[PDB]
């Protein structure tokens, strides 16, 4: 008895999401509160299901984390607030990505808030997600 | 029209400011169910204020805005809003 | 011995509010950081004593919670910074 | 997107600039980006 457990589950209450480029300061971050936060209905678990379902993998990763173990979140994208930007470095942001064939990087990252009564250990855990552009290329042609 | 623009008008918030609170080691910090009884009737009230900024909808823009709360019944302190804590 | 235990009391140091309008972005935010974090002194306690004083529960709910225990913080209601809004939050706010 | 708003390089710090996301391949709900999340 001392180790059975109810598999309560925890619904992070807050999600936080952000779009950082190079070491100076985000571009872009949202928070859909609660209203842009949805739990899945069951209805909704079964339409996961039958959309892997060919996938059996997809059906187990499913059975095991129930329609109440996963959510939604409706993050707004244009719904920002202004992007300040110190000119100084949006000046060398210029300068660099139009002669400076160095490799700069975004920073993008999410961080998810739980309940806090409902446990959950660390209740802002987040992972990041750097990944490299290409100079000379027209990536960082159009971003500049 | 407080977010539109106009002179200075304040808005409708109705006590929705519980002035004592209490902050356990627990999870998070609840208000005072005792001090407050009545609850948002029991709680206080402010009002927004967007103060203008001319620099210099594009003359909305240009105006620089920034919400201001100030108490519903306030005389002397009005750029001050006390609030208990209980630091458990 | 290993059950006792002192009533160290634990006061927050600082203290962050903010009000926000629907799923955008926060209009206002305020922090009282030292000086704005008033602790009360045993003369405060008593006055928070005497203004609630007929009623039994708050003179338990305060007898419970020393001075130390029971602090405030006087928020700058006006001092705040500048409320940047996108402006398609801003006019679809007007509009809705 | 960066979405410029007129005040009022310099004409440039004139616009207001904030970066705007956009699903890739949006037909109806550009405004809005489902992300799945798996509450453990």
């Amino acid at each position: 008895l001392i180790r059975s457990v109810v598999g309560v589950v925890n619904q992070p209450i807050d999600v936080t999401v952000t779009l950082k480029l190079g070491g100076y300061e985000p571009l872009f971050t949202m928070s859909a509160q609660q209203p842009s936060i949805v739990p899945f209905t069951p209805q909704a678990y079964e339409e996961l299901s039958q959309q892997f379902d060919p996938y059996p993998l997809a059906m187990q990763f499913i059975s095991q984390y129930s329609p109440e173990d996963i959510v939604t979140a409706q993050i707004e994208g244009s719904s920002g607030a202004l992007w300040r930007i110190s000119p100084p470095s949006r000046a060398q942001m210029k300068q660099e990505l139009y002669n400076g064939t160095a490799d700069i990087t975004l920073r993008f990252t999410w961080n998810f808030q739980r309940d806090l009564a409902k446990g959950g250990t660390v209740e802002y855990t987040n992972e990041k997600h750097t990944l490299e552009l290409a100079p000379n290329s027209t990536a960082r042609r159009q971003l500049a | 029209q407080l977010l539109e623009g106009r002179p200075d008008q304040s808005v409708v918030i109705p006590h929705l400011f519980p002035k004592y609170i209490r902050a356990p080691n627990g999870p998070e910090a609840n208000p005072v169910k005792q001090l407050q009884p009545d609850e948002e009737e029991d709680y206080l009230g402010v009002r927004i204020q967007l103060r203008r900024e001319q620099v210099g909808g594009t003359k909305a823009s240009d105006f620089l805005e920034w919400w201001v709360i100030e108490l519903q019944d306030c005389k002397a302190d009005c750029n001050l809003l006390p609030m208990v804590i209980f630091s458990d």
